[PDB]
């Protein structure tokens, strides 16, 4: 079956051109294929980004800047999505697609485009104690919300009266936000008697060697 | 030009579901339509294709024999019938319009997409969430900003929609992606950051909607 091969991840410098490759399998010939590139940002549907057959047969998607274009390397059987003047706005997943009579719609695996040089940002941490209604149900969930950090790598540690907590912790992987910073959350599931049996609880977020800590008290 | 989908949700393995895509703002009977699929965290995979007249269908190998793409032009509705559902069928499903044209002769790219509906195939039971207020510690209320929250706890079928004050409070909302705990259930949280002064000027209620369990709760958060 025809295969469109894309790199899962690709990072480029701001103010420079990004060259997103899409190599077609030997079954197809790039010179004679309509290439369709789609853009997908987190939480939204894909949108048509660039239709490219040749230099005189381009078509940009509605709302797509003039900075983007296409290219073909026939000795590699590779199509290229070129994005000059790269900005943080251009961070998205880009999907390559062609049509074939056998396997009608064929998508590439997609490429996450990363724009480098974005400022580092410390995590903003909010710790919430269990609600009264939850306590009346004999349960207690501590909630720790971590937002607006860059890069997207944190690690959370829970403490109860300074002592490390191992059971009942569940932490999300980081997620891209609208402003290209990341968010993450950690939950401490306890019973009502485990809560109120300590003077306080701490959520401790480590980000590139620095640490932010919040505490709540029964 | 609108492609509004509906009909997702939870289905037991071997079960069935039907997806719908209502179209508006164009001659629906003039365009090819398609269903595209996206597993959580994975890429796009084409599922099905229907011509404008409806007499020509196309299916991907992973789907042949189990799904059926339909079209009702009298009501501008695209259908995706899904039988003998497998766990690998768990994904977000999109409808997409194929452009009309009449070697580059057929350009044929996907002009408009639907919003996507999540289908989850699982033997687990539907469980609606408990909604708990996340109230500040009265020390940030004597600061310049305060953070209010809602905890949407222990719901199995994704997704859950969270709004604040019936959609009228959007500036300063963080709705966090859900955590999947080892019990198989999901939990998410939402916080609004507001000026502490605003705590004396308005009330705060979060609108939590979990459609798979018919659980719609408007939770007041008092400080
Ligand atoms: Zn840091
Ligand atoms: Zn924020
Ligand atoms: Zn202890």
């Amino acid at each position: 079956q025809p295969v469109l091969t894309q790199p899962p991840s690709l990072s480029a410098s701001p103010g420079a051109s990004a060259r997103l490759p899409c190599t077609l399998s030997s079954d197809l010939s790039v010179g004679s294929k309509n290439m369709y590139w789609y853009q997908q940002k987190p939480g939204s549907a894909p949108r048509l980004f660039l239709y490219y057959y040749s230099d005189s047969d381009k078509q940009l998607g509605p709302g797509v800047p003039n900075r983007v274009s296409g290219s073909k390397e026939t000795s590699s059987n590779t199509a290229f999505l070129l994005i000059s003047g790269l900005q943080p706005e251009d961070e998205a997943d880009y999907y390559c697609q062609v049509y074939d009579s056998s396997a009608n719609w064929v998508f590439g695996g997609g490429t996450r485009l990363t724009v480098l040089g974005q400022p580092k940002a410390a995590p903003s941490v909010t710790l919430f104690p269990p609600s009264s209604e939850e306590l009346q149900a004999n349960k207690a969930t501590l909630v720790c919300l971590i937002s607006d950090f860059y890069p997207g790598a944190v690690e959370v540690a829970w403490k109860a009266d300074g002592s490390a907590v191992n059971a009942g912790v569940e932490t999300t992987k980081p997620s891209k936000q609208s402003n290209n910073k990341y968010a993450a959350s950690s939950y401490l599931s306890l019973t009502s008697d485990q809560w109120k049996s300590h003077k306080s609880y701490s959520c401790q977020v480590t980000h590139e060697g620095s640490t932010v800590e919040k505490t709540v008290a029964p | 030009v609108q492609l509004v989908e509906s009909g997702g949700g939870l289905a037991k393995p071997g079960g069935s579901l039907r997806l719908s895509c209502a179209a508006s703002g164009f001659t629906f009977s003039d365009y090819y339509m398609d269903w595209v699929r996206q597993a959580p965290g994975k890429g796009l995979e084409w599922v099905s294709r229907i011509s404008n007249g409806g007499g020509s269908t196309w299916y991907a190998d992973s789907v042949k024999g189990r799904f059926t793409i339909s079209r009702e032009n009298a009501k501008n509705t695209l259908y995706l019938q899904m039988n003998s559902l497998r766990a690998e069928d768990t994904a977000v499903y999109y409808c997409a319009r194929e452009r009309y044209c009449s070697c580059y002769a057929g350009t044929k790219y996907f002009d408009y997409w639907g919003q996507g509906v999540l289908v989850t195939v699982s033997s687990a039971s539907t469980k609606g969430p408990s909604v708990f207020p996340l109230a500040p510690s009265s020390r940030s209320t004597s600061e310049s900003t305060a953070a209010l929250g809602c905890l949407v706890k222990d719901y199995f079928p994704e997704p859950v929609t969270v709004s604040w004050n019936s959609g009228s409070l959007t500036s300063g909302v963080h709705t966090f992606p859900a955590v999947l705990q080892s019990s198989g259930l999901y939990s998410l949280s939402s916080v609004v950051t507001v000026p502490s002064s605003s705590l004396g000027t308005q009330t705060y209620v979060c609108n939590v909607n979990h459609k798979p369990s018919n659980t719609k709760v408007d939770k007041r958060v008092e400080i």
